[PDB]
């Protein structure tokens, strides 16, 4: 048995190896190590298509996605949420703190408000200015 | 989108997965990474899979399900991910579709610690970390 | 092969699957049969469970979720949407209008709207006030 | 919730899911029925299944995708049913729950027009309706 191991997509997913090692190495949790390397990724301005950072709807707005599962079919998940950095936590919240599974839109924001995350603007000035000129190029 | 899976000092599975989804989709748009079976499914008796790429085809197919399901089944990760693109391949013909339009790619791991990877497309990467260190490795690809 | 057939859940389901006969007696598609046959019980404000005169969340608000799913692959869904009688009819036209298989909330409704749904009251007195009597009980703050 | 799948005068197959969802449910709460996999499935070469009952569970192993997966493998759609639903037991129990808390059905349709249909717990009934005529049917249940 090759244990531990982590496998993550995208050349960035070498970055989120390291966190989740620094969990792993030591003997702790799967469902920490992955909550802590893909948190990486969404903190990250630069990772743009993950949490802050992230592109935008063509309307303008930052809306993620994210879903976790442990190593007993416990489950969570957001969908279509804005304004929180890292959507994995909140579904990670979902997951522990409630006796649903999935939350979107509206009411997953105001989970993660009740939960203790911070609304945050996730758009950065390089989004924005990219959405802008492909609203020009799409003529939307 | 970033998909991540691993087993720890316990053997234990666990998974996830995070996006801002396709870049300029329309206001409400949900792709495959917050749906379970989609984007991401763990099975502690058998594997887990994260999916990436085009995630209305992920979701059509239940793509991460269908991985985990395969390796239950009897394939290794590597199988499991090849034969689960290969149906989004066939479906993608059943609709009509070009596949040059399409990318979809699995990243699969068992209780042994085995793993492996496919997609449509060649282009893609993924990055697998265990005691030999932490390396960016390319997968096999239908589109040839 | 026994065909045409139509299965559907629960009891009343059985009213449902009538309507959805009207379409496969005579010869028509499975997917306009299933889309005709939920709708039935979307309209109907008595059943409680699905579409108009759907029991609201905690906060009253009713929001409906749907999807459906042709012969293939082809697949539209839509979540967590208010104010239109028929998700049903909106995922389809996700799945048959647009590059993309779901949309949730405030989206979902822009798009029922752009396709010419119309807007509606779907909390009925009845759901209103089997609400508040939940909320008495409960004790939870909306 | 209403689920609904048929298996037209063309030999195919394709199925509906709508719901309010759980009463009092969480704002913003997405139980199984819009969920591809989970509240409904179709795959014109082998059925078509539909699931309802507490959604949570039903996303939790991926439901219809499971049953029409196993009529892949052979089992009827009875029996694909059948082992789909002792699949969310032996899940609700390495959970630790109480299996009388919930409730899971799924019904079932193949090609050939075969059908069929299992719950955790009694008390549910489906409707089928073909040419010999439209009649309530009441599934097996693993809760006994
Ligand atoms: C199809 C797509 O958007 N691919 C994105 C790819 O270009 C990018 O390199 C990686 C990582 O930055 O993210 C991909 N995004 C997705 O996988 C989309 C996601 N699966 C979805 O919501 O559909
Ligand atoms: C758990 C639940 O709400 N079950 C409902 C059941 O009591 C009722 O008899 C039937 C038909 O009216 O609808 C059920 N609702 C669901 O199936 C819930 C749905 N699958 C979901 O959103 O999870």
């Amino acid at each position: 048995t090759n244990k531990p191991i982590v496998l993550s997509t995208w050349n960035f997913g070498l970055h989120a190896n390291v966190e989740a090692w620094k969990v792993l190495s030591k003997g702790g949790k799967a469902l920490d190590a992955v909550e802590k390397g893909v948190r990486l990724v969404e903190d990250d301005p630069t990772e743009r298509s993950v949490g802050y950072g992230g592109r935008p709807d063509r309307d303008g707005r930052v809306t993620l996605d994210a879903c976790i599962m442990d190593e007993n079919y416990n489950i969570g998940s957001v969908a279509c949420m804005e304004h929180i950095k890292n959507p994995i936590s909140v579904a990670r919240a979902v997951m522990e703190k409630t006796p649903h599974v999935m939350l979107v839109g509206d009411g997953a924001l105001e989970f993660a408000l009740s939960q203790g995350f911070k609304k945050e603007n996730l758009l950065t000035a390089e989004s924005e200015k990219e959405w802008k000129e492909w609203l020009k190029t799409s003529q939307y | 989108c970033i998909g991540m899976i691993a087993l720890d000092a316990q053997g234990n599975l666990s998974g996830a997965c995070t996006t801002s989804g396709m870049a300029y989709k329309m206001h409400g748009r949900v792709g495959d990474s917050p749906i379970i079976g989609a984007g991401l499914f763990v099975d502690n008796e058998i594997g887990a899979a994260t999916a990436t790429g085009h995630g209305e085809e992920v979701i059509r197919t239940v793509g991460t399900h269908l991985v985990v399901e395969l390796m239950n089944q009897g394939r290794t990760p590597q199988q499991a991910c090849k034969e689960a693109v290969e149906r989004i391949v066939k479906i993608v013909n059943r609709r009509g579709k070009n596949l040059k339009d399409i990318q979809v790619g699995f990243i699969a791991l068992n209780k042994k610690g085995e793993y492996g990877a496919y997609c449509i497309q060649d282009g893609f990467n993924f990055a697998v970390h265990d005691q030999k260190g932490n390396r960016l490795e390319t997968p096999g690809f239908a589109l040839k």
